[PDB]
């Protein structure tokens, strides 16, 4: 009775993978057991797991951490079981990826390893990935070794070596640097019904093959600018392990004519190729809106080349285009002909609730000050979209920057991980940012 | 061992020609002459689909019975006498159930008379 | 046979008692192994037929027999001085079916069939443009009797007063000029497609063009009624689905919106039965599919969306 389904994580800890209540009195499990995971590839991750409500019966939560590290993405299915037999290990053999530590130099332990285990009785199994942030950023460290193996909870007794240079990453360890769901905050509804649109598509192409049904081809997003209406196209591509295609309207309206269309063609092309795939018409406006904003002869054949594109895919095809644009009345009527782009979310400005998310996920990698209340910084943020709260926190890091490092150390060589580590914005610096 | 089996599938078994080609025909002529046609009152056709193999008999008149032709099967033929079966039309597959219903009511005008074996 | 959301068609290689034989309870049924080809004289009975148009019976009439002699019997208007049709105009909303009727008519009588697409002609360069019109009409004629097909007319000749250039206004001029020469004994019948009258340019409608309209509008719940009965043929539905209740609930949406609708209807299905009961692979089980019923709460789900 262990197979479940994975579903996305509340509890954000890398650790920490959460079940309902029912489910582990069916496994006998408790509030705190330590358990093994199985996953593709005949993958293993060993997690704790507790106890979640909002958890649905025949779902596991668990973060892109543990996700990946199965060799799953959200939907596939794992086998859960108990592991009463981790050891307080000894000796532990951690190694960073050259990728992740690029550019900071310094003790990477007291940065980052030390902090992250601290008193925190977290289970590893070697060979797993984990994730560590700090210091402006996030560092990725490999399980090379632990003493007893394969896996052992690193107990305060437990030593930790990070003996030599980082390693490369394998083709098929995917950064954690890469966009996900985590990264979009208050698009939970919109996030929705884009994943159970495209979960068949693009998780079960075969399916379309022996079937009639005709699943969703284009998909419009609609919104202000910085709304993060690509962020969304690119995380659901790589959440879905699609291949995800970038088609820029601008990029494609500064081609000499018929470079434009020749590029256009192109995209689809390499699209169909790797397939299942995803092409994102970014700033869509811009190469197609009619009936009013021109017939300048090139504009128009531009236009027409991609309604072209849009009849011509298949469900053979397995792709799906997603197209943002910041109002319907921009585009041309004809793009959401039943054909093309029939689908359409609306995403606009996030609420209270919505701003706090996202604050928080563009902070993550950061030293907050408790004195730092973002729920007070969300609640004055009203008409700003994710973009402006994002360089907002970027203002105010700078502004952190400038103020305890530029001068107390106008010396160089300090791109010290030690440095960055200890230096903490202050909700007067947020409070800076705001103003300006 | 030694080829051509028929298979055991769960179809009621299946009477074959118990009559002999002379008894048939005197088995149709009882049905035909055995029961009542009153010229003064309007006909009607059936057309009877037996399981037999594949044989059809026509027939009768005015306003009889579906038990009426149930008794010309058996009276047209006398292995069936002891089989169990039921009657139809197809294509609605409607089950000729309530055996005494009149033709009029069944809108068994004229229409063909499916037989099958329970 | 329809069923597991498709239908298959199967040939009758041999009959028992010979040339023909009713498929009792007791006959053996042999499908051994092999799918057999398809011939050139039979063609696919997924191919577009009457029987896939709802809702359009009036208008699916008129232009029957607008097209019967004509297409049926070309010797006729070979030895007579009366003039059938040649343009036929096909006006309503995007989705209404223009496109399919078209290619119905055509397939129903034998006809030869040529598709022409408004944006497909217009991301081409002007003169590529001119060529591919007097293409079609030229391949068209050598297959005759044919229907031409122009998808989306106002793409290419708009309102007088929508013309932006030498290029613009020379493939319009061409489209006429191809009409104007399009002979009777030639035997084709050009049918467009567009929103409305207004729409296109005022020329086309000119007594030898596109003198024949007909109005393909949204349909009513009776019409919508029969559409979902054709999108739904192919499935198995539950018990529950009052299909009457959807066409009720369906005012404003035209054939390609109820179309969708049940796709997604039977997408809302397969989604729960599907992602926890293991029924995925690199192929699909007929009987997986077969067995799979849309509930009228999937209707209900796909509805308000
Ligand atoms: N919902 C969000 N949650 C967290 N960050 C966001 C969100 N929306 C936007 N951002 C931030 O602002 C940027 C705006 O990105 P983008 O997707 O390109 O905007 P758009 O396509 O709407 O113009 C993102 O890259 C991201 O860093
Ligand atoms: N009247 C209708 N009856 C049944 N299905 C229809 C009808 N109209 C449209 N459809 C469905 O929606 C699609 C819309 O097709 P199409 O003919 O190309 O639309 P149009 O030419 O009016 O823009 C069809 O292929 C068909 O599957």
């Amino acid at each position: 009775p262990n197979r479940l389904i994975v579903d996305e994580a509340i509890n954000e800890d890398n650790s920490v993978v959460s079940l309902s209540q029912p489910k582990m009195d069916e496994l006998q499990l408790f509030r705190g057991d330590t358990v093994l995971l199985k996953g593709k590839k005949r993958r293993e991750a060993v997690c704790i797991v507790l106890s979640d409500d909002t958890c649905s019966d025949e779902k596991i939560r668990m973060n892109r951490v543990v996700r990946n590290n199965l060799r799953v993405r959200l939907g596939d299915v794992i086998s859960i079981q108990p592991c009463p037999d981790v050891k307080y290990g000894k000796r532990i053999h951690v190694l960073p990826i050259d990728d992740t530590v690029e550019g900071i130099t310094g003790n990477l332990f007291e940065v980052y390893l030390k902090p992250y285990f601290l008193e925190a009785y977290r289970p590893i199994r070697k060979g797993d990935i984990f994730l560590v942030r700090g210091g402006m950023r996030a560092v990725e460290f490999k399980v090379v070794e632990t003493d007893p193996s394969p896996y052992c909870i690193v107990a305060p007794d437990t030593v930790i070596h990070c003996e030599g240079e980082p390693i490369k990453r394998e083709d098929e360890e995917e950064s954690l640097n890469e966009v996900g769901y985590d990264d979009v905050g208050g698009c939970r509804k919109q996030l929705a019904q884009i994943k159970e649109m495209v979960e068949l598509p693009l998780r079960h192409p075969a399916l379309f093959k022996a079937i009639g049904v005709k699943p969703p081809r284009g998909i419009l997003l609609y919104g202000p600018p910085g709304t993060g209406k690509t962020l969304i196209a690119r995380a659901v591509a790589n959440e879905t392990g699609a291949f995800f295609f970038l088609i820029n309207g601008p990029e494609i309206m500064s081609k000499l004519a018929g470079e434009s269309e020749s590029n256009l063609r192109k995209a689809f092309e390499e699209a169909e190729k790797n397939a299942p795939a995803i092409i994102f018409i970014d700033e869509l406006d811009a190469i197609a809106p009619k009936r009013e904003k021109t017939h300048g002869e090139v504009e128009r054949r531009i236009v027409s080349q991609l309604l072209t594109l849009m009849d011509g895919l298949k469900q053979r095809a397995h792709v799906i285009v997603m197209a943002a644009t910041n109002r319907p009345n921009s585009i041309d009527p004809a793009l959401r002909r039943f054909g093309r782009f029939d689908r359409e979310v609306d995403i606009g400005i996030p609420d209270a609730t919505g701003r706090l998310e996202i604050l928080q996920i563009h902070t993550k990698n950061m030293k907050l000050a408790d004195d730092v209340d973002l729920e007070q910084v969300a609640n004055e943020t009203h008409g700003h979209v994710g973009a402006d709260l994002a360089a907002l926190c970027s203002e105010a890091a700078l502004q952190a920057i400038r103020k305890k490092m530029d001068l107390i150390d106008l010396e160089d060589e300090t791109i010290d991980a030690e440095v960055m580590n200890s230096l903490a914005v202050t909700m007067d610096d947020f409070r800076w940012a705001l103003s300006q | 061992f030694t080829g051509e089996g028929q298979k055991l599938g769960s179809t009621a078994p299946q009477v074959l020609n118990t009559s002999s080609p002379a008894q048939q025909a005197e088995n149709e002529a009882k049905a035909s002459s055995s029961i009542l046609i009153n010229e003064a009152e309007p006909t009607t056709n059936i057309q009877i689909r037996l399981a037999d193999g594949g044989r059809l008999v026509q027939k009768f008149n005015h306003s009889h019975r579906i038990s009426d032709i149930r008794l010309f099967i058996v009276d047209a033929r006398p292995a069936m006498a002891a089989t169990s079966f039921v009657l139809m039309t197809t294509f609605p597959n409607k089950e000729l159930a309530d055996e005494n219903q009149t033709l009029k009511e069944a809108n068994l005008l004229n229409a063909v008379i499916v037989q099958r074996l329970t």
